[PDB]
């Protein structure tokens, strides 16, 4: 089954999909092949939870049921400086303002 | 021109509602007038007695966006070799359709005017999905 | 393959090329890979390219199609920019 994920970082998003039976390094190639950095320079988290390279995505639980297209699962990145990773950050996306009265 | 054909002969059928709307049945008389069935709750079927060419289509019961039935708009029965399924489905909106139909549900059409858009999102919001504007067409 | 959407406040989004030409807007504006939106904040262009997902996903599959979840908080804003894309 397809999971549809988004990998995030600082403000950057990327929107791709995946086999719930793929691995975190078969994740990670996908990046880098976007961002080009290497996996040995990448980690990736579900929530706080640093995510092992060979799990499956499905087993760090991103299953067609939770990774949808409308509603895509995200996966958190960091970046290794030279030696030493970066803390895991991700902006948060702007505020919707204030609904009108009208609504 | 668009209208059921008075075959008088039998096609039973089945309304599968697979769609998170209430479900408004509508069958074209011998005339082309459109005819409300009683409505189906999301998820729901019921199983209806018809004829062979007779035309139907589906509708939003309370706004009226138009739905799938079997893919394509109209749905019309055919030999029974037994019942035929008729599967209702949502049709992929487009973007804007399906902003203008949260946006209307939120609304009242007299405050449409007090929304800070361009005047052309106002017409656009006034013109509802409307099922003899539908079936104007070649 | 990828292309770059870039929201009013710097969020910057990569979809797949393909996904993105489903809006002939976006479409002109790249015949580059990079697009700048001046007017579209990220809150909603984040709704746009998951509407990109969903639309590619489950156009022509007749299996059962979900609704696509729009938050009143954002529908307005997401109604414009859905309009000037033509989406
Ligand atoms: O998404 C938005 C939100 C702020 S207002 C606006 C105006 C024009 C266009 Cl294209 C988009 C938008």
């Amino acid at each position: 089954m397809d999971v549809f994920l988004m990998i995030r970082r600082h403000k950057t998003t990327i929107f791709t999909d995946a086999k719930e039976s793929s691995t975190v390094f078969e994740l990670k190639r996908i990046v880098e092949g976007i961002l080009k950095r290497p996996p040995d320079e990448q980690r990736l988290y579900k929530d706080d939870q640093l995510l092992d390279d060979g799990k499956t995505l499905g087993e760090c639980g991103f299953t067609s049921q939770t990774a949808r297209p409308q509603a895509p699962a995200t996966v958190g990145l960091a970046f290794r400086a030279d030696d030493t990773f970066e803390a895991l950050c991700i902006e948060p996306f702007s505020s919707p303002p204030e609904l009108p009265d009208v609504m | 021109v668009l209208r059921s054909v008075n075959s008088r002969e039998p096609s039973q059928v089945i309304f599968c509602n697979r769609s998170p709307r209430v479900v408004l049945p509508v069958w074209l008389n011998f005339d082309g007038e459109p005819q409300p069935y009683p409505t189906l709750p999301p998820g729901t079927g019921r199983r209806i007695h018809s004829y062979r060419g007779h035309l139907w289509l589906f509708r939003d019961a309370g706004t009226h966006d138009g739905l799938l039935v079997n893919q394509t708009e109209l749905f019309v029965p055919s030999l029974n070799v037994q019942p035929i399924f008729a599967n209702i489905t949502l049709p992929v909106y487009t973007l804007k359709e399906r902003c203008l139909q949260v946006v209307r549900s939120l609304v009242k059409p007299e405050n449409y005017r007090r929304l800070d858009i361009v005047r052309s999102l106002y017409e656009d919001l006034e013109d509802h999905p409307n099922v003899q504007k539908d079936l104007e067409r070649l | 393959m990828y292309v770059k959407l870039i929201s009013s406040d710097g969020h910057e989004f990569i979809v797949k090329r393909e996904h993105a030409l489903t809006s002939g807007t976006i479409k002109a504006m790249l015949s580059t890979n990079e697009v700048n939106f001046r007017e579209i904040p990220s809150h909603v262009l984040s709704k746009v390219c998951m509407y990109f997902t969903y639309k590619v996903r489950y156009t022509n599959s007749s299996t059962e199609i979900p609704e696509f979840p729009i938050a009143p908080e954002i529908a307005l804003e997401l109604l414009m920019a859905a309009n000037f894309l033509d989406c």
